[PDB]
RNA sequence: UUAGGCGGCCACAGCGGUGGGGUUGCCUCCCGUACCCAUCCCGAACACGGAAGAUAAGCCCACCAGCGUUCCAGGGAGUACUGGAGUGCGCGAGCCUCUGGGAAAUCCGGUUCGCCGCCACC
RNA sequence: GUUUGACUGGGGCGGUACGCGCUCGAAAAGAUAUCGAGCGCGCCCUAUGGUCAUCUCAGCCGGGGACCCGGCGAAGAGUGCAAGAGCAAAAGAUGACUUGACAGUGUUCUUCCCAACGAGGAACGCUGACGCGAAAGCGUGGUCUAGCGAACCAAUUAGCCUGCUUGAUGCGGGCAAUUGAUGACAGAAAAGCUACCCUAGGGAUAACAGAGUCGUCACUCGCAAGAGCACAUAUCGACCGAGUGGCUUGCUACCUCGAUGUCGGUUCCCUCCAUCCUGCCCGUGCAGAAGCGGGCAAGGGUGAGGUUGUUCGCCUAUUA
RNA sequence: UUGAGGCGCCCAAAAUGAUCGGGACUCAAAUCCACCACCGAGACCUGUCCGUACCACUCAUACUGGUAAUCGAGUAGAUUGG
RNA sequence: ACAGCUGGUUCCAAUCGAAACAUGUCGAAGCAUGACCUCCGCCGAGGUAGUCUGUGAGGUAGAGCGACCGAUUGGUCCUGUCAAACUCCAAACUUACAGACGCUGUUUGACGCGGGGAUUCCGGUGCGCGGGGUAAGCCUGUGUACCAGGAGGGGAACAACCCAGAGAUAGGUUAAGGUCCCCAAGUGUGGAUUAAGUGUAAUCCUCUGAAGGUG
């Protein structure tokens, strides 16, 4: 990279397909997980707010708590335990 | 410069001019020969010419291989004969030379080039059945100017 | 950037808004009287005398925000993390 | 419509009936809505609630319904807004519905308006709405003294149909005491 | 149910294949294995297919190869049909043999090792370079074609 | 749902177009500004009050595929590309065989002129 | 007395790929190099921040490149600045109000994939006080990713701790935080020459020779435009295209730095053929004579001199 | 008359002595398509022994018996007995 | 004297067995902290190198462009081409979590945790994909296996090409490769081509041979 930033290399993990461009429906947005629950990360590019680093996208994480609206998402980056602070709107159910 | 500098297709497509700055304009006058305002379904012989290998053609050899070819078909049926021949290459293909050692080995540009896969047809010439002898020669001229082994076919030649 | 003089802020002494006064922070003078002085005034001997024998260094190009935020009804003041700015006007 | 590219608004945006942008902040609440609709001759008032596959009513009063318990006036106005509010509030108290948030849609938030009469209803039905007093109509506005102050302006009769001459708001006080009774099938 | 033959060494195959094999029960060269016809068991045999030779053998081969061949889960004692009958769900070999290509049980649910450790062919094999269809050993087998592979593997 | 309200998926729902539907019912347009409220000017809009009139718009209902879209068939194509293997071929660039996957364009023909949830309601 | 940095197809000059951000390189998770391609940041803004209300833009069309009315118009406008990305009853525009660009303290990700490491950054809370809104709610600065700085010392903010037996006064020491710069940006206070040189090492790295390469150089071949009074091909021969050699030059940095003696010359030996002469041939724009071009061919020959250290080259007279 | 394929030929010049490793080979000792039988590792199978690991017995790490298809190559280096 | 620089450092065996990379460094011939090797103590039932299926992530190959974008032909709708920094499309494949089978762990204690000791931070080659360069036995990435530190067999010789991973000894059968001699085994079989000694040369700095031409 020529540049170690956040947003590095992700001009196709960060844009939506024209069909889905403006706002996301709010349906999803103010979805109640509950603990253990097994949740997908990706990012709503839509959505500005309650996002994650980049590098996560495509993780498959587990519920185990919320900070105020936000979830915290406990993942395994390689080897490594992390825990994720991320909004529901980025968020869909695993099964 | 030899044709062993930019023959092969092993450098990555390197055609967007809105990065790439003082390319050297198309040494190629005309794609569109003889008579340019008679249609390719009026005639009852089309021959093209074949490439073989995937190579890259320069400007150049496009140009004299080109030039070779309808000077001929000028020279047997006259500056307004019943013909019209199509180069329908053209060269996107942007060339460098590094020409300091091979530190800041990126080259600067010296010109264009085109990319032509194997079973393509670079030329394609619409004749009468008579002047057939003819453009099958303009392009055995044409193909000792480029660089790889070429097929002379005949789509629509049932008169033989 | 232009900045007004007075306007309304929390004020960590009153525990509630109030309406803050801003001033640039004008250095205080040196008694001369501190621990460093008299460092100064004994480890100089012959020759060089270390530390005490640079000088001050340069500038950055544009310097922080040094400002005192003023109560207007305690009268005391507190101090805010400053940003780079190259030129601090005042507005009335 | 054009090609591939286009983008086509969600069908309740193209229908221009739901504001997504304000929908998204009245779901952050967690509480029921109080869905406060109105048409020209009628007043809409339900509690809706998020559901799986679409919103969820448990509760509602049209000011049709109103006459079922012995309304004779018309239906589009401002005591018949509050009476709307107060017999979708009573239903949700049977529903187990305790808080709401008010929910006007596409309608503008104009100071004493039928939408806030609509959730005065609530409020004094015993449901736990946040609202602004003062940003509400006066008691007598809610009542319906501005209508039977018009029909003083009289020489020819502000109704059609025979209700009655100068009108009565007391009819309001009347209903209001209906529906406040203990007894009454809701 | 398959009978996998690792014919081609482990010094510079790949290490997932290499894994895939030990998995499969098989650790030298010119051993086998009997492996069942599942859609997991199908997706590791076809990333050992250049590797190994497989293919179905026929009643009267596995037999001559299990007499021949087949170990008890540790010792030195030959398989025989008193063996079979003495340790065994089955009354001889023929009865454990069928039971192996329909699939109902596996040599190690029989307190049998999951490997019979082969000769090597006797008037060698085809090629370890190319597959079958080429004229080689490597790859999918007739029933007929393993046979002379198994049998020549005595 | 003999025309309603809130939605979910967010074009299979879009663009365009044809036919039908309303006496105290519904939705509208509609009528009208004393009030609440309203326009940097306009009761246009917003807001409030109301039925003299109407089904022409909208909306609801039935239908059309020309365009855009979804999916499917057949053809393109097991082609392009490709994970694994090779003392196969080729001066080389590159190709080929075996094994495991497998497009895109375009053509022809079907599909698609929304589906589903809660509520209320001759 | 010392310092006079590092990177680097050796070193120096140039440059900064020495701290940061974006696209591509990057091989459809993450990671990923080069003095890699395109190009940016070291601020600016009291609104260009914040909330609310009202509203929809570029562009085109028709009616009276300013303004007014209508229609088409999902987004090409605008949003401070690279680039990529986000946004339409808004994140844009207009209007009004407001100071959350607030104090305190955290959880978490990032900086540093994996996987330890500071400053910095961000997301997301809580406590306290506030702003706007009807309200849900929004406001932890600018829609997102650049806009940054340790210890020591000083100044500054508010309260409190503390100075040797003791009280008073002066002047000090400290807990918490703000500002002051180290851009060589995880921070030294810092110029050169040595051919008078010295040492430690390195073929980890240059000159010479070798080795690879062959762009350069030399030679050839394919096609044959063209001219040669007509005639391509007696002869000369462009463009373009295909190659052979390893004499030149350049590149690379594989070999040697506990040493493989320099250039030129000389002397003496062997060789190659792409042949200058000599032998045998073919063509001719071959009358002859003298040539011109080509083929086979390496037996023999290819010499003397003037300037120049020269190789090379220039010049003289002889010569098959 | 024209199309396609196979093998070869021309194109094809280098320095001490030519080369497929050499000899030498022509219905082959070459090339292509099939096929038959063999030679050929320390691999694979097999007898005995050794080391190491684990199991049974044991105070034992002393013996004895057992298991290893799933133990036996190794620079720097960590560990241990002699 | 100091040195991060060259050289040297003396007995046997058994177990495991690297790193030639990342962050910081007046740092690049050095260190520290990680990766990685080893040793000890602890914990106590699961684990996940393979495959299949399910629920997710993705825009490289290819393709295409009246699908954006920007290049790029001619004619009086038609007609001619393109893209590392384009995308209406779109794989193979890689990747998160889960289930299943497999394999593995519960006296061989896995997964994991804590502590002691390192070495190491000049790497190289093949293959695949690369970026730069006329090229290179070039420079610089990436995945992988190998040499380094890997014997033995074959390849004339020859770190990384083929076979093959190897305790001692012994018998046997094969692998790569080979069967005219040198030299173990065929002057084997059925059929065809070549007349150039073409050829008897997998791979290669190493084995050349091209455009063009051939009753
Ligand atoms: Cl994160
Ligand atoms: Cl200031
Ligand atoms: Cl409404
Ligand atoms: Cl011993
Ligand atoms: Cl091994
Ligand atoms: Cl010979
Ligand atoms: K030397
Ligand atoms: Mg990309
Ligand atoms: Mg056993
Ligand atoms: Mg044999
Ligand atoms: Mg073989
Ligand atoms: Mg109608
Ligand atoms: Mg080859
Ligand atoms: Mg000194
Ligand atoms: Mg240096
Ligand atoms: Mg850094
Ligand atoms: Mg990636
Ligand atoms: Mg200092
Ligand atoms: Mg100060
Ligand atoms: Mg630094
Ligand atoms: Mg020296
Ligand atoms: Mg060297
Ligand atoms: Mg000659
Ligand atoms: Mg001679
Ligand atoms: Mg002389
Ligand atoms: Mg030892
Ligand atoms: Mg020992
Ligand atoms: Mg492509
Ligand atoms: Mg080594
Ligand atoms: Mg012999
Ligand atoms: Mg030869
Ligand atoms: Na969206
Ligand atoms: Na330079
Ligand atoms: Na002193
Ligand atoms: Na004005
Ligand atoms: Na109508
Ligand atoms: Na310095
Ligand atoms: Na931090
Ligand atoms: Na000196
Ligand atoms: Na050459
Ligand atoms: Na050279
Ligand atoms: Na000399
Ligand atoms: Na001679
Ligand atoms: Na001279
Ligand atoms: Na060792
Ligand atoms: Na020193
Ligand atoms: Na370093
Ligand atoms: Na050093
Ligand atoms: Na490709
Ligand atoms: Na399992
Ligand atoms: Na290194
Ligand atoms: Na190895
Ligand atoms: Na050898
Ligand atoms: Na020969
Ligand atoms: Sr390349
Ligand atoms: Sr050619
Ligand atoms: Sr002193
Ligand atoms: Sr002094
Ligand atoms: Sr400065
Ligand atoms: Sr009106
Ligand atoms: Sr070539
Ligand atoms: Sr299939
Ligand atoms: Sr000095
Ligand atoms: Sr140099
Ligand atoms: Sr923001
Ligand atoms: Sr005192
Ligand atoms: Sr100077
Ligand atoms: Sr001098
Ligand atoms: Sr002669
Ligand atoms: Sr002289
Ligand atoms: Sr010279
Ligand atoms: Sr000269
Ligand atoms: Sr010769
Ligand atoms: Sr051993
Ligand atoms: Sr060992
Ligand atoms: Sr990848
Ligand atoms: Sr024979
Ligand atoms: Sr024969
Ligand atoms: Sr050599
Ligand atoms: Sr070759
Ligand atoms: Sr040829």
């Amino acid at each position: 990279p020529s540049s170690n930033g956040p947003l590095e290399g992700t001009r196709g993990k960060l844009k939506n397909k024209p069909r889905d461009r403006g706002t996301s429906p709010p349906q999803r947005a103010v979805e109640e997980f509950d603990d253990g629950e097994k949740v997908h990360l990706k990012i709503d590019p839509s959505v500005p707010n309650g996002r994650f680093h980049p590098r996560f996208d495509g993780q498959t994480g587990t519920v185990e708590g919320k900070q105020g609206d936000a979830y915290k998402v406990d993942i395994v980056d390689g080897g490594k335990e992390k825990t994720i602070i991320v909004t529901a709107a980025h968020l869909r159910r695993q099964e | 410069k030899p044709a062993s500098m930019y023959r092969d297709i092993d450098k990555p497509a390197y055609t967007r001019r809105e990065y790439i700055t003082g390319i050297p304009g198309s040494k190629i006058a005309q794609h569109k020969m003889g008579r340019k305002q008679k249609d390719a379904d009026d005639y009852p012989v089309q021959i093209s010419l074949i490439v073989e290998e995937t190579v890259q053609l320069r400007h150049g050899s496009l140009e004299a291989s080109r030039l070779s070819a309808n000077r001929h078909l000028i020279k047997e049926l006259g500056e307004e004969g019943d013909y019209k021949m199509t180069l329908r290459k053209f060269p996107h293909q942007v060339l460098r030379e590094n020409k300091d050692g091979m530190r800041a080995a990126f080259g600067k540009i010296v010109g264009t080039a085109a990319r032509v896969q194997a079973g393509e047809q670079l030329f394609t010439a619409y004749c009468n059945v008579e002047d057939a002898e003819h453009v099958k020669e303009a392009f055995r001229r044409a193909y000792n100017k480029i660089t790889p082994s070429c097929r002379i076919k005949v789509e629509r030649g049932e008169e033989l | 950037m232009q900045m007004p003089r007075r306007f309304n802020t929390y004020c960590p002494h009153c525990n509630e808004h109030q309406e803050h006064e801003v001033e640039k922070v004008r250095s205080g003078r040196q008694t001369g009287m501190k621990w460093i002085d008299r460092q100064r005034e004994r480890n100089s001997g012959i020759g060089n005398d270390g530390k005490f024998s640079k000088v001050p260094g340069g500038d950055k190009p544009t310097k922080k925000t040094d400002l005192k935020y003023r109560c207007g009804e305690c009268g005391k003041a507190h101090l805010r993390e400053g940003w780079r700015a190259g030129r601090l006007e005042f507005q009335e | 419509a054009t090609g591939p590219r286009y983008k086509v608004p969600m069908r309740r945006r193209r229908e221009a009936r739901t504001d997504y942008h304000q929908r998204l902040r009245l779901l952050k609440s967690g509480k029921p809505r109080l869905v406060a609709r109105k048409s020209n001759k009628h007043v809409r008032a339900q509690l809706v609630t998020l559901g799986p596959n679409g919103d969820d009513t448990l509760a509602s009063a049209h000011s049709s319904d109103l006459a079922e318990y012995g309304w004779e006036a018309p239906t589009g106005n401002m005591p018949s807004a509050y009476l709307t509010g107060l017999l979708a509030g009573l239903r949700a108290q049977e529903a187990g519905v305790e808080e709401a948030v008010l929910d006007i849609g596409l309608n503008s938030p104009t100071p004493g308006s039928k939408v806030f009469a609509i959730q005065e209803g609530a409020i004094d039905a015993g449901l736990d709405i946040p609202h602004n007093d003062d940003v509400l109509a006066d008691w007598q506005r809610t009542r319906g003294a501005h209508i039977a102050e018009y029909d003083e302006q009289l020489e020819e009769p502000l109704y059609s149909g025979d209700f009655d001459a100068a009108d009565l708001p007391e009819h309001f006080d009347e209903l209001r005491e209906t529906l406040l009774d203990g007894d009454i099938e809701l | 149910m398959h009978a996998l033959v690792q014919l081609r060494g482990e010094v510079n195959m790949h290490t997932d294949i290499q894994d895939t094999l030990e998995m499969l029960n098989i650790h030298h060269v010119n051993h086998c294995t009997l492996v069942p016809e599942t859609d997991a068991y199908r997706g590791m045999v076809a990333k050992v297919n250049d590797f190994v030779a497989f293919g179905e053998p026929s009643q009267e081969t596995l037999e001559t190869v299990l007499a021949t061949r087949a170990e008890p889960l540790e010792g030195d004692a030959d398989v025989d049909d008193e063996w079979v009958a003495e340790h065994t769900d089955y009354d001889d070999i023929s009865g454990l043999a069928f039971a192996l290509l329909s699939e109902e049980t596996t040599l190690r649910e029989q307190g049998l090792s999951p490997t019979l450790r082969l000769h090597p062919p006797r008037g060698g094999h085809d090629g370890v370079k190319h597959p079958v269809k080429e004229g080689g050993q490597l790859g999918k087998h007739d029933t007929e074609g393993i046979d002379d592979l198994l049998e020549a593997m005595r």
